[PDB]
């Protein structure tokens, strides 16, 4: 029901939680509230998802929640545990999209040789 | 103890490097080969280097509020670049080495006003 | 130990391979195109 | 309420009190005895959504859990400057190529 | 894996030096060429 | 890990390429 | 198995090829 | 100033630390007292053979005898992997092989063709 989407690029994380959109919410890890303070600027919290800058593997890498005002930290029936490995300016890429894209790479040579070859007559 | 506060925390399985200056004072800045380049702001004493592939080096202080504080050192020699030289490396490179010639040759041969 | 780097050597040098097929193929073909062979 | 995890050498587990009813993600290799399930190997790179129900002091209680790791292995860090050297002379090349087929053909 | 990194290094560097080789191959081509 | 994969798909690449021309060849020898 | 033998087993292979083409291209 | 080299050159590493004019200078790793009479130890390297990873790497202090291991000068953290034999290529090491080969090349196809033209 409503799963989180944990999308990242190089270093930094967009991190959003679909479970009650429109409403202020703070995201707490680990017994300690973590919201909107401006601290360390890292967590930037436009609207509703926070992200960060600089992800450490051990530090900020655990459990999140996700609630809003009025209810108890301890209320809500959500958590994330997630582990990042992250890393800066890279990628995944399986054999898969090296294979289709080298093969895309003779495909047009040798049809660029055929047109040029034949536009010589 | 005495003058030594430069702690390399290390037994992480991903690939970054990083110090730790056990001082109490405010905006402690970080020395580098004798002459200065990084500061360092509050909430953080962390002082990341980036990744052990660039190899760093170089001397480090962190100004102590007595005087200094003298350096550890970093050294980072992973592999980088790693040429065997078995009896089947060397060998491919004369071997490939000398067929690249052959060709080359054998071609200018046939290239020269025939 | 980590396998973060090694992916794109393995990358580069296919870049390597190919670019040198092509100036290969160039070569022979233009120096075809002069006489003899 | 939280589902706690932990890698004993290679395996993420998941036990919390009691059997874990996997909703949707990975099922793949488990002990699955009564208690945990684990997904074999930590570099597999492994996801899900997961629920357990009431553990000893908290009865009739259920919180999930989300693993979401991302221990890339075929995972590869792009250098800008040697990927658009690599593009750009390849186009060079196949244009090279081209030029040189057109003055053969002639 | 450490051999992977060994292997991949020299023919790097292999595949260079043939490209580098087949340069001056066509320099020496072009200058017949243009001549 | 992908080069032991990479390198077989080129020199398959290459073997067809090889394999095709030496038959075009064989034809027009023929 | 090791890249090694595939690395040399594509040159051997590349050079058996420009060699077909050569004289492909030659004869026709 | 005290520039603390170490080279390292295939499965050997050996090393100094410029402070002395000669001494018994002892060393320490990890609070251990590697050296002595086995371990390689010699009286300004160390002769780091069979240098594994994990199982030998962290601090290492240069301190003479006499004094504490604290009050010394520096340290180094030598953080090294050796496969077997292999060997590091900086870029002029690069660069000196690709003009080397460069010369090579034009001579000899040069010569080549000044034969083959006769």
């Amino acid at each position: 029901q409503t799963p989180y989407k944990v999308s990242i690029s190089g270093t930094t994380v967009i991190l959003t939680c679909p479970q009650y959109p429109g409403s202020e919410i703070l995201w707490q890890h680990n017994d300690k509230n973590i919201g909107g303070d401006e601290d360390d600027k890292n967590i930037g919290s436009d609207e509703d998802h926070l992200s960060l800058k600089e992800f450490s593997e051990l530090e900020q890498s655990g459990y999140y929640v996700c609630y809003p005002r009025g209810s108890k930290p301890e209320d809500a029936n959500f958590y994330l545990y997630l582990r990042a490995r992250v890393c800066e300016n890279c990628m995944e890429m399986d054999v898969m999209s090296v294979a289709t894209i080298v093969i895309v790479d003779i495909c047009i040579t040798g049809g660029l040789l055929l047109l040029v070859y034949y536009w010589s007559k | 103890k005495g003058n030594h506060l430069v702690k390399v925390y290390d037994y992480q399985e991903d690939g970054s490097v990083l110090l730790t200056c056990d001082a109490e004072a405010k905006n402690i800045t970080w020395f580098k080969d004798g002459k200065m380049i990084g500061f360092l702001t509050e909430d953080k004493k962390k002082w990341n280097l980036g990744s052990n592939a660039k190899d760093p080096r170089g001397m480090y202080q962190c100004k102590g509020s007595q005087n200094k504080s003298k350096p550890l050192q970093v050294y980072y020699r992973m592999c980088q670049n790693c040429i065997e030289l078995n009896a089947a490396t060397i060998s491919g490179f004369l071997f490939a080495e000398i067929v690249s010639i052959f060709v080359l040759a054998v071609g200018v041969y046939f290239i020269a006003g025939q | 130990v980590h396998t973060e780097k090694v992916n794109m050597m393995s990358l580069t040098v296919l870049g390597l391979r190919i670019l040198l097929l092509k100036v290969a193929g160039f070569n022979l073909l233009m120096t075809l195109r002069l006489w003899s062979s | 309420f939280k589902i706690p995890i932990e890698e004993l050498e290679d395996r993420v587990f998941v036990n919390c009190n009691t059997s874990i009813t996997w909703v949707e993600g990975t099922v793949g290799t488990l002990l699955s005895d009564i208690t945990r399930l684990d997904l074999g190997k930590r570099i597999l790179d492994p996801r899900g959504i997961y629920r357990c129900n009431g553990t000893d002091i908290y009865k009739d209680k259920e919180s999930t859990v989300q693993v979401h790791y991302r221990m890339c292995q075929s995972c590869v860090e792009l250098d800008p400057a040697t990927v658009a050297g690599i593009i750009v002379t390849d186009v060079i090349a196949t244009l090279l190529l081209a030029l040189g087929v057109f003055c053969f053909a002639g | 894996t450490l051999l992977l990194q060994l292997t991949n290094t020299s023919a790097y560097y292999m595949y260079l030096l043939l490209l580098l080789k087949s340069v001056v191959y066509f320099a020496i081509i072009t200058c017949c060429l243009l001549r | 890990l992908l080069d032991p994969k990479l390198c077989y798909l080129l020199d398959g690449i290459l073997f067809i390429y090889g394999v095709i021309l030496t038959a075009l060849f064989l034809r027009v020898k023929f």
